[PDB]
């Protein structure tokens, strides 16, 4: 498989040596693919990129940076951790551990940030050594992708305040998302990073355009095709915005790049590409939470 | 390692897989006991969000939760699920002739009502029933259905293509001749790729669906180029028609047909040779 | 002796090829 | 053991230690490596002369 | 793989062999899924379309229904090619060359540009045959989204020359330094007007009904780079929205519809994923199993599959 051999760090407690156990089945995310690998370099401290422990930002961009790889056998100083994106497609069954959501036959998990939930939940940390693993949630892509557009809309409501967006209800499941009482003040603090950035790219997104085409279709194809498609949907709101709001080319096109770029960043930020699959055999296929599931490789 | 296996254990209210053929794209039924909630959602409510938890509950009525969630919609299913619906007539009755004599015809009826009814409150039937593979073995019992339908790419169909020539084996039938979008009319000699293709159009022919399958050796990023194209039911006016999977790579251009035997006369295409590139479904405007 | 060193080169790897650089039980030809 | 001297003088019986020292070992790995082409495996095995 | 090879037709050159034997590494492209195929449909005559050669915005519209494929191994009669949007599924690594004067890193996604910069020519001759095979430039995908961004409004520049004719540059690219220039010949009216179509288009559907509720917070953005460090780095100096506060409108259909949650899936599904629509889309992905954290200008990289 290629697995990589991740090193315990020397001598630890009897109580770290029992954690580390029960993580057989857990995400870890490896930087580079050596067969010898420390386990400092695991931890959520060589997450540590502007001197500051990262947000949900920098998590999902150091996410979608280094290389996925799921813990096969726990051994006496040794971590042996098969990565996901080498092999070819559909190779090499193992087993993740599964959170709160079903994770059903097939789905398309995604290995996606931890503080989407409580906030120390999971993260194990070895008093002996003193690092921190802060394993990260593996939820289906329509899981995925709804909910990270669920948690940054509230962050706009806590940004200026006056529904409970929360529900979310799934096929069994009544998702407490609300952990009212330490978390959504613990929580909201690290969107501070990404609601600001999806607040501005939108900002400038919509601001450009409506500063655009009434420069623009005053100088051919494009003016018939994109009217013919907004013929009193956009048109409606054109009237809308610039009269309810306020209303120079170079300006504009030095911020015609300057968006479409960090507009172009979210894409890969966010929307939670399917790292793995889940595809069972002999298995009930419906799994329950803290169960393993038989997961392989490619989308 | 082009060898993988998949086993689920659903019911005979829908596929049936013994009236069913070897080869069958099954397809799934992700979440029944959903959609009161997010049939209430991404809709205006000027869409009567209860329509989903009555039509289906029709269609539950037409046959708690049991010992299996409510799985297996064959793509035989889907042909009579539409056949009303797309525009062909006298080769759409012969595969709900296939139905109604060997699966019910009341559970055409409820569903076709909830195809009309999920593009009716903006819950499309894509992001719902993934696909799920081939349909090797089918060991069902009276009332269960414990199919061996082997999902992950390229060997699913090479398995049940190798030994495929001796008797009957797989061969993969697109089951109608109105389906099967063989597309390359401009075409020539290539490896294509196949796609599994949802049309609509809202409040047009009331909110309509279309099944069926195109073939082309077009990427999925270029596919949408063609898919804007070919159609006329660009006028909507709101958006996310025409969705679209990517079943995979048909590495052999001669090898698709044009047949009609099945069980009841039904028109059906032969396709020797298939890559099940499982894809993921893509649908914005 | 060309000919009789070519088709013998060939038959040897044919079955060589197919499953016999494993050892077998203890005498094979 | 450490070398004592015997002490005089009026101070308590200062405090006598004879133990055994305990070290920590550390472990190191050398990684060494060579490739080996797609020639020299058809090769030096009989599948390709 | 599927291994895919190239037949090199006639004759041959002794410089033209030895041009096939540096170029094992880079990336073909090739306008089918073949077994076999000849040399003359994948060079820049077959890029050309009818009377014309495409500018350098037709090339990424030649490119995009045109499959790349890496060349695996170079033989005189063949060259053996691996489909990166098909036959990526190794576990052997297929190996690519950076043709660029960019480091990219050790994990980037790698998208395919075409030859756009002053000194990067790559376009190599054959005598025998009168073939030119411009190579594409692999770029990390930040670099290759800004590099597109630029070429777009310089076409839109060329649609209408009402200020005098000191405009500012669009021909100016920074990359941890580096004043990179670009090439700035001729724009070409329906490869512009085929990518301004699809920019105009997917902006309009990435507004919303619940869009202008986040248009209302706009004021509150400009109290927070007057006391945050990493809003003032967030608003940069030429912004628009700094000059744009130079609204609520309540108007509840059913007062419960999530109006903020529709509004960002449909702006993340619309003009979020512009990279996909004006460039290539990423599949090359940077796995180095030695320990290289870098990939040298020049260098070679192992490559697996999408980010």
């Amino acid at each position: 498989c290629f697995e990589a051999d991740i090193a315990i760090p020397s001598g630890i407690s009897r109580p770290d040596a029992a954690a580390l156990q029960r993580c057989e089945g857990r995400v870890v995310f490896l930087p580079t693919i050596r067969r010898q690998l420390a386990l400092a370099d695991v931890a959520h401290e060589s997450f540590v990129s502007g001197g500051v422990s990262p947000d949900t930002l920098g998590l999902l961009l150091a996410y979608r940076r280094r290389f996925p790889a799921v813990i096969t056998r726990v051994l006496p100083t040794r971590i042996v951790a098969c990565p996901v994106d080498l092999g070819l497609t559909h190779a090499g069954t193992v087993n993740l551990r599964n959170t709160s959501p079903v994770d059903l036959c097939n789905g398309d998990p995604v290995s996606l940030v931890p503080p989407v939930f409580e906030g120390q939940a999971t993260d194990v940390r070895l008093e002996s050594l003193d690092l921190t693993l802060r394993f990260p949630v593996p939820l289906p892509t329509p899981l995925a992708r709804e909910i990270v557009a669920r948690l940054v809309a509230r962050g706009i409501r806590d940004l200026n305040p006056d529904p409970d967006l929360n529900v979310l209800y799934y096929n069994g499941a009544r998702l407490s998302l609300v952990a009212d009482v330490q978390q959504l003040a613990s929580v909201n603090t690290e969107l501070r990073s990404l609601v600001l950035n999806m607040v501005y790219s939108i900002t400038e997104g919509t601001t450009l355009i409506l500063t655009l085409i009434p420069r623009l279709l005053a100088l051919g194809y494009v003016n018939a095709l994109l009217q013919m498609q907004s013929v009193t949907r956009e048109a409606a709101q054109l009237i809308h915005p610039e009269a309810p709001m306020l209303m120079r080319r170079l300006p504009l096109y030095e911020a015609l790049v300057a968006w479409l770029a960090h507009a172009g960043q979210l894409g890969d930020i966010l929307a939670l590409a399917p790292a793995v699959r889940v595809c069972t055999f002999d298995g009930a296929a419906v799994v329950q939470s803290g169960d393993m599931a038989p997961v392989i490789r490619y989308p | 390692p082009r060898y993988h296996l998949t086993r689920q254990v659903t019911l005979t209210d829908l596929c049936q897989p013994n009236a069913e053929r070897a080869g069958a794209l099954l397809l799934a039924l992700r979440h029944p006991t959903d959609l009161p909630h997010l049939a209430r959602h991404r809709a205006p409510p000027g869409r009567q969000t209860e329509r989903l938890a009555e039509a289906w509950g029709q269609l539950l009525e037409a046959s708690e939760s049991g010992c299996a969630r409510a799985g297996l919609v064959s793509f035989n299913f889907l042909v009579a699920a539409c056949a009303a619906a797309y525009d062909a007539r006298d080769a759409a009755e012969a595969v709900r002739a296939h139905i109604t004599t060997n699966y019910a015809g009341a559970r055409l009826d409820r569903f076709s009502e909830c195809l009309r009814a999920m593009v009716h409150t903006h819950v499309f039937p894509h992001e719902v029933m993934r696909f799920f593979g081939g349909l090797v073995s089918w060991v069902t019992q009276d009332e269960l259905a414990s199919v061996t339908a082997v999902c992950s790419g390229p060997q699913e169909a090479t398995h049940t293509g190798h030994p495929g020539r001796p008797r009957s084996a797989v061969t993969i039938p697109a089951c109608a001749f109105v389906d099967l979008d063989a597309e390359l009319c401009l075409g020539g000699p290539g490896a294509a790729f196949l796609y599994l293709v949802f049309t609509y159009r809202q409040c047009r022919d009331q909110e309509l669906c279309c099944v069926y399958v195109v073939k082309s050796q077009l990427p999925p990023r270029g596919l949408e180029a063609a898919l804007e194209r070919l159609f006329g039911r660009l006028r909507i006016t709101t958006c996310t028609y025409a969705a679209f999977a990517e079943l995979g790579v048909m590495p052999d251009d001669s090898p698709r047909c044009l047949h009609r035997t099945e069980r009841v006369g039904v028109p059906v295409v032969i396709l020797e040779g298939v890559v099940w590139r499982p894809g993921g479904w893509r649908a914005c405007a | 002796s060309i000919l009789s060193t070519i088709e013998v080169a060939s038959h040897r790897r044919l079955f060589d090829f197919f499953a016999a650089v494993r050892s077998d039980e203890n005498s094979l030809y | 053991h450490q070398p004592l001297i015997a002490r005089d003088g009026p101070h308590p019986v200062e405090q006598p230690v004879h133990n055994y020292m305990t070290k920590v070992i550390d472990r190191r790995a050398l990684n060494a490596a060579f490739s080996l082409a797609t020639e020299a495996i058809a090769l030096l095995t009989g599948e390709a002369l």
